[PDB]
């Protein structure tokens, strides 16, 4: 189906012989396209060599919020570290993180029982996710645990239990019995990140580094961890300075600010399914005509990609 | 003193580009044909409670408007946005101020930023802790009152400060006047021209 | 021909040359043919 | 004064409901002949003016 | 529209998810975008 | 019982018990890339 119109044409219509007339055909040329990647030059590394390492992580009553900003961040490195016992992903998928980059992030982090893990989960129901940790429905972010019964252990009753991401303080507050020979009655310590996926622009960024910038080809870009399969263009759009991305009557996105240099780029789809072929019958012709619909000549090679072709 | 607030208070939603198009959009919006509480700086700047967000515009000759603060308490218990132009940049500040008792600019912390004939436009929102600045300025030809027509503003800066806010204030050079408006959650169709600029809006 | 006129989003949005998957193709005859 | 024809759109379905993804292609052509029929209507209809 | 995918942009979902879940999330944007194509198409042949 | 097949293959092995939360199909972590990855599309059956 990929070797010439006619193959197209009768692969568009499930059939060996072609009927004369005018088709309009289903795409099945070959798709070779090199990626593009681009976030903005920044050089801190991320403080989850604090978050993760803290002496005392907080109670779970009144719990401690880390703003992380203006920084890479290796949460490859948090992956790979043998530390956690559990490490769920909601919204996001944990391999993606390096190549994804993000407004802010949010680090929540105390100490639970061992069984309390499983209620820290997006709207879950139990006795402290419905009294003092809830997490949003549409939660996304990871949740990274694991058992501290070597840390925190002694019990260490100073360790203390009681909406979204509300904080609150008789009351109903009461203590955990760790000692070290206690399976799901340990300590286990927990921090929660939470992802600001805003289209503001963005200041934790993986550890991916940014490409040469590729105009006037078919390229699988990534631009802050927007991605997409498209040929890039300069354009004469007037972003107001405040503008990172623009957007299509559809909402999609129609062009982009490269983070590095300021320049605006028009972003366009490279599979141009608006190809006709134009065939007497088969009996009577292999041969075809194609119309390239509403293109101009001189830039028909570069709207099917001929050179890929 | 009242008045009643025109096409005025409409913002850019969202950080993105859209023109020649029409965009429905829902957002803590000052109403269209409202009423403003109106102040001058000549001949006070009271506490207001700050409800879901506000629209602030002071008309001007002199630069006598120069700051603003919000929080809750206002006493040290917690922490206050505090934020003033210094005639040469502006400086903000969330640190948990003892204010006077009646502030004004002579002629613990945790966040902090560095960077009548005239019409300055702001609005002041906190959603999600996020404290989000928008900002216009236009000339004009008249003392009493607000203009009749429409302009967009744009954002100014985005504070990640999570403040609880629910009280507001003004602040003055002493050794003007001002509007103060409350946003509301509303559906506004915006006019997105070829400039990508917001040029009208239906609420 | 004057009396009736297009602005819409598109349509003319595309036929003033949108580009996700929507065409408008032109009439066999032109207007001059017919 | 009568209506005699209409505009004759076509819509690529491939590529509006998978705008060039290669892994959106692959689930949709588990929905089989939708995409081309869908096409067929149209082009029936454009024929038609 | 979503229709009741994370989001309502076939990027976002292939850039944030790896595919057992991207998958889940696609299907709902391919179930709703072939019926808002089908509903235009219909209506267009019954308007034709 | 009821299921016949064309071959079966026997995967066997040592972890510690931890890393079992890592064997199947959709997961990901240091057995599921460096060792022992399933396919994301696996019919069978996980044993430990």
């Amino acid at each position: 189906c990929a070797l010439d119109p006619l193959s197209e044409t009768k692969c568009t219509l499930k059939s060996f012989t072609v009927e004369k007339g005018i088709y309009q055909t289903s795409n099945f040329r070959v798709q070779p396209t090199e990626s593009i990647v681009r976030f903005p030059n920044i050089t801190n590394l991320c403080p989850f060599g604090e978050v993760f390492n803290a002496t005392r992580f907080a109670s779970v009553y009144a719990w401690n919020r880390k703003r992380i900003s203006n920084c890479v961040a290796d949460y490859s490195v948090l992956y790979n570290s043998a530390s956690f016992s559990t490490f769920k992903c909601y919204g996001v998928c944990p391999t993606k993180l390096n190549d994804l980059c993000f407004t802010n992030v949010y680090a929540d982090s105390f100490v639970i029982r061992g069984d309390e893990v499983r209620q820290i989960a997006p709207g879950q129901t139990g006795k402290i996710a419905d009294y003092n940790y809830k997490l949003p429905d549409d939660f996304t972010g990871c949740v990274i645990a694991w058992n501290s019964n070597n840390l925190d252990s002694k019990g260490n009753y100073n360790y203390l239990y009681r909406k979204p991401f509300e904080r609150d303080i008789y009351f109903p507050l009461q203590s955990y019995g760790f000692q070290p020979t206690n399976v799901g009655y340990q300590p286990y310590r927990v921090v929660v990140l939470s992802f600001e996926l805003l289209h503001a622009p963005a200041t934790v960024c993986g550890p991916k580094k940014s490409t040469n910038l590729v105009k006037n080809k078919c390229v699988n870009f990534n631009f802050n961890g927007l991605t997409g399969t498209g040929v890039l263009t300069e354009s004469n759009k007037k972003f107001l300075p405040f503008q990172q991305f623009g957007r299509d009557i559809a909402d999609t996105t129609d062009a982009v600010r490269d983070p590095q240099t300021l320049e605006i780029l028009d972003i366009t789809p490279c599979s141009f399914g608006g190809v006709s072929v134009i065939t007497p019958g088969t009996n009577t012709s292999n041969q075809v005509a194609v119309l390239y619909q509403d293109v101009n000549c001189t830039e028909v090679p570069v709207a099917i990609h001929a050179d890929q072709l | 003193a009242y008045t009643n607030s025109f096409t005025r208070g409409v913002y850019y939603p969202d950080k993105v580009f859209r023109s020649s198009v029409l965009h429905s959009t829902q957002d803590l919006f000052l109403p269209f044909f409202s009423n403003v509480t109106w102040f001058h700086a000549i001949h006070d700047n009271p506490v207001l409670p700050f409800n879901d967000g506000v629209y602030f515009a002071s008309t001007e000759k002199s630069n006598i408007i120069r700051g603003w603060i919000f929080g809750t308490t206002l006493d040290s218990k917690t922490q206050s946005l505090l934020i003033v132009n210094n005639a040469t940049n502006v400086v903000i500040k969330v640190c948990e101020f003892q204010f006077c008792n009646d502030p004004f600019l002579g002629v613990n912390c945790t966040f902090e930023y560095v960077s009548f004939k005239n019409l300055r436009e702001f609005v002041f929102k906190n959603i999600d802790g996020y404290f989000k600045i928008y900002s216009k300025h236009t000339p004009i030809n008249l003392v009493r009152d607000l203009p009749q027509g429409f302009s967009a503003l744009e954002p100014l800066v985005d504070l990640p400060i999570g403040i609880n806010i629910t009280r507001f204030q003004t602040l003055l050079a002493l050794h003007a006047a001002y509007y103060v408006g409350y946003l509301q959650p509303r559906t506004f169709l915006l006019k997105y021209n070829e400039n990508g600029t917001i040029t009208d809006a239906v609420d | 021909f004057n009396k009736v006129t297009l602005a819409d989003a598109g349509f003319i949005k595309q036929y003033g040359d949108k580009f996700n998957g929507l065409t408008v193709l032109p009439p066999l005859l032109t207007d001059e043919m017919i | 004064i009568l209506p005699v024809s209409m505009t004759k759109t076509s819509v690529d379905c491939t590529m509006y409901i998978c705008g060039d993804s290669t892994e959106c292609s692959n689930l949709l052509l588990q929905y089989g002949s939708f995409c081309t029929q869908l096409n067929r209507a149209l082009t029936g209809i454009a024929v038609e003016q | 529209s979503n229709f009741g995918a994370i989001s309502s942009v076939l990027n976002d979902i292939l850039s944030r998810l790896c595919p057992p879940e991207a998958e889940v999330q696609i299907d709902r944007l391919i179930t709703g975008r072939l019926q808002s194509l089908q509903t235009y198409v219909t209506q267009q042949l019954i308007r034709a």
